[PDB]
């Protein structure tokens, strides 16, 4: 989730 | 390089609970609040059930639980649902734009009830017959657990020819489906009194028949 | 949520370049970029290989590339190797809990000729109608690579409900079988003009069609  | 450390297998009793740990490093699980838990059911797509350590996606099971300690993140499945049978993978940020993944768990739901299979036998389709082929299907559906024996017959005699039987696969009701098919000439079909599909499961044997006794 | 459209199988001879697509629906893959690709080797866990449409993570090989025109993202393996056999998955991080995942693509290094499936569709038999039950079956066989998309359509309009599809199960001839089924109320069966089993396999989709009559 990207997350990042 | 290396990954996150997960256990293979982690079965709760149906209704109870199962926890899956994911143990990593000071650089990964141990250094950020970006721990992601995924489902992924046999053959389907991976599904995020937990982002950022303890955050669920909107319509995620209200008792899928996330918890970091040190280098250990933990998913608690509570209210062990049958449908919970799946693989569970963890992941972590890991410095400058990386993302490492856990080895993966297999979770089981101990105490699922047996189910003997529905056996639907279908004759040569109308259409297919026009095109000059005949294929019988034996649909073996909704059984549990995942093992069956299909043998076919022509007037009470084994046919080893032109039968082919799919391995069983879980269905959205976590029971299994499977099929057996027999390719014939319309000659074969129309010259033999009855073809039978004999599905054996857990000592039980259910046998379905079909006759070239369909209007047309 | 949703699923992002990927192709069923995506196969190449050892050497060629191959493109996988993920076609989204505005929201998630549709003008918005957290489009990421994961490689899912047979039985191991996901490894993200391309983050943010075209960027690749530390330790991924240059022959992997990503792209996104409008509603489709692409990955291209340029110089297909044995170890490129895996399933690939796309995804999109919206802005919240529910990051969406795509459907999956079996990348296959070809070991035989390609086979496009023989879709056979079966109507609910008269005996079954007898018991006041109706199940349709879509036999998909003699195909390779062993990955397909099934889809259903009631009287033109797509159908989600009473459906299950099996995993490709390699026959004795190493071509594959798979089947899909729809169970319904007999009246449901008479509530429509026609039903379609629609299967996607590499270059060719094939859609077969049944209809209710009144034989007995």
């Amino acid at each position: 989730q990207x997350x990042x | 390089p290396s990954a996150l450390t997960q256990p293979p297998s982690a079965s709760g009793s149906l209704g109870q609970s199962v926890t899956i740990s994911c143990t990593g490093t000071s650089s990964d699980v141990g250094g950020y609040n970006y721990v992601s838990w995924y489902q992924q059911h046999a053959g389907k797509a991976p599904k995020v059930i937990i982002y950022e350590v303890n955050k669920r996606p909107s319509g995620v099971p209200d008792r899928f639980s996330g918890s970091k300690s040190g280098n250990t993140a933990s998913l608690t499945v509570s209210g062990l649902q049958a449908e919970d049978e799946a693989d569970y993978y963890c992941s972590s940020y890991e410095g400058s734009d990386n993302f490492v993944f856990g080895t993966g768990t297999k979770v089981t739901v101990l105490g699922q009830p047996k189910a003997n299979p529905t056996v639907t036998l279908f004759p040569p389709s109308s259409e297919e017959l026009q095109a000059n082929k005949a294929t019988l299907v034996c649909l073996i559906s909704d059984f549990y657990p995942g093992a069956v024996t299909v043998a076919w017959k022509a007037d009470g005699s084994p046919v080893k020819a032109g039968v082919e039987t799919t391995k069983p696969s879980k269905q959205s009701n976590n029971k299994y489906a499977a099929s057996s098919y027999l390719s014939l000439t319309p000659e074969q079909w129309k010259s033999h009194r009855s073809y039978s599909c004999q599905v054996t499961h857990e000592g039980s044997t259910v046998e379905k028949t079909v006759a070239p006794t369909e209007c047309s």
